[PDB]
């Protein structure tokens, strides 16, 4: 097993402008606490952005503007997993979509989150 | 250099570590140096104590401290309050079971990494900064001095696992003219215990605890002196700090708002334990003053008194005070040869949207 606290995006690649993806995050190993979890981004050119967040129990859920709407984080039944579902998709959502983990209440600046997956790739063709 | 160590499901893993010499250098002064660390608050003083201020017994000491709190892995709406700050106080004995406090304090608050929120931004309101409601990359500072006054009874029987007696604990303070804030708060506790056998194996406590606070001249109480609820030295059943007002949080973009279940306390709380000690049923062999075993009511409320419930029809009430939370549960405090040992088992049978039940709660603690 891991000796540190390792976070594995899955879902993710190529799709059409008004198409769809599901990505999801898992905190590897055993983990006996429990994680405020969030989606981060970093586009081509921009600098690594907040995506949505999501509580330890689930009961607070927040969203950066640009993707209100058309973007749903979720907490699956499982231990630590999370689950970021892109509808009605635009090439300015193109990224490395970035998994965070966070003991303790959720938070909108990437210093606060203490765990972090290698980031998975998401394109958008016009 | 004495230690400490404690593990409980309120404040995580506890460190302590600490010093005290009298009659440093043949001078009559004390001196210490004392520091706490917790999974959300890291904490450090220094202070130099004279207890022949007067004859009379008056003792004036003083007191340099820097405090660094973390409010998220308090299970807050998150930010960052780093203070520092100076205490001069005078301590007046008036006779065995009662002694009262009065001095002068300086604090600075260094705070950063506030998630905008809406009761957060109307007391940064009130204080005429206008941050923006899209950016966790903020800062407020302030520099307040204070009066501070206390009062405490004890006339307890004996101070581990009492039987009889009464203790009450009365806190006070309130801004100088020149400060940055200006508000007051005060805190009240008190703890009974009735004996109900002639031989005093089954006792009643009764525990209460109230704060409230305010501000002055249109100003609002800081929300970093807010109090809070919840967790197993108020109510137990209920994780730490969830009972009370949960954060409405304004968009982020690099009326909408949004609802959460992320406590933030509030400036009024009130707080009261039922609690029945009995006998441990088959640890009676005539010492078992080692153990303790209880059955208790908590409740407790906490409510912001400037929550605008007209422009925010959308969300709770936070203003209201009698949304009481209460549980029912068993508890065991044993004084085990590895340390003190307490734990409880609690159902909250009355609760509101967002509070956080946590049934099981127990601290342990090591002293070398
Ligand atoms: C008596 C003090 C014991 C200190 C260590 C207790 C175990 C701490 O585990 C923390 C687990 O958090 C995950």
């Amino acid at each position: 097993g891991p000796s540190q606290v390792q976070l594995v995006e899955s879902g993710g690649g190529l799709v059409q402008a008004g198409g769809s993806l599901r990505l999801s995050c898992a905190a590897s190993g055993r983990t006996f606490s429990r994680y405020a979890m969030a989606w981060f981004r970093r586009a081509p050119g921009k600098e690594r952005e907040f995506v949505a967040a999501i509580s330890a129990s689930a009961g607070t859920i927040f969203y950066t503007d640009s993707v209100k709407g058309r973007f749903t984080i979720s907490r699956d039944h499982a231990k630590n997993t999370v689950s970021l579902q892109m509808n009605s998709l635009r090439p300015e959502d193109t990224a490395v979509y970035y998994c965070a983990a966070k003991t303790g209440t959720w938070a909108t600046l990437d210093r606060r989150y203490d765990y972090w997956g290698q980031g998975t790739r998401v394109t958008v063709s016009a | 250099f004495n230690f400490g160590i404690g593990y409980g499901t309120e404040s995580g893993v506890s460190f302590q570590a600490g010093v005290q010499q009298d009659n440093w250098l043949g001078t009559g002064y004390a001196v210490g140096i004392n520091g706490t660390k917790n999974d959300y608050q890291t904490y450090a003083e220094l202070s130099v104590t004279n207890p022949y201020f007067t004859v009379d017994g008056v003792s004036l000491g003083g007191r340099l401290f820097y405090n660094d709190f973390q409010a998220d892995d308090a299970d807050l709406s998150d930010y960052t309050n780093k203070s520092y700050g100076t205490d001069v106080t005078l301590g007046f004995p008036i006779n065995e079971y009662n002694s009262l406090r009065a001095g002068l304090g300086y604090v600075h608050n260094s705070l950063s990494n506030m998630q905008p929120q809406v009761a957060m931004w109307r007391y940064l309101y009130s204080m005429g900064e206008h941050p923006s409601t899209s950016d966790q990359d903020n800062s407020f500072k302030t520099d307040d001095f204070t009066f501070n006054y206390g009062w405490t009874y004890n006339k307890l029987d004996r101070g581990y696992f009492p039987t009889d007696g009464s203790r009450v604990n009365l806190t006070g303070k309130v801004t100088i003219p020149g400060s940055d804030n200006e508000y007051y708060k005060v805190t009240l506790d008190t703890a009974t215990y009735v004996p109900i056998d002639d031989d005093h194996k089954w006792v009643v406590l009764g525990r209460t605890r109230w704060g409230y606070g305010d501000g002055l001249g249109g100003k609002e109480m800081p929300f970093y002196e807010n109090f809070y609820a919840g967790g197993s030295s108020t109510v137990r059943g209920f994780q730490s700090n969830t009972i009370g007002p949960k954060a409405v949080y304004f968009p982020h973009q690099a009326k909408d708002l949004s609802k959460s279940d992320d406590a933030v306390g509030g400036n009024a709380m009130a707080v009261a334990s039922l609690e029945f000690i009995t006998p441990t049923p088959f640890i009676s062999d005539k010492y078992a003053n080692s153990v303790r075993t209880s059955f208790f009511w908590d409740m407790g409320t906490v409510w912001d008194t400037n929550w605008d419930s007209s422009q925010y029809s959308g969300y709770p009430d936070y203003s209201d005070p009698s949304n009481i939370r209460m549980s029912a549960g068993i508890a065991l405090q044993w004084m085990s040869p590895l340390g003190p040992l307490v734990f409880s088992y609690a159902q909250p049978f009355k609760k509101y949207d967002g509070d956080k039940a946590e049934q099981f709660q127990f601290n342990i603690g090591k002293t070398w």
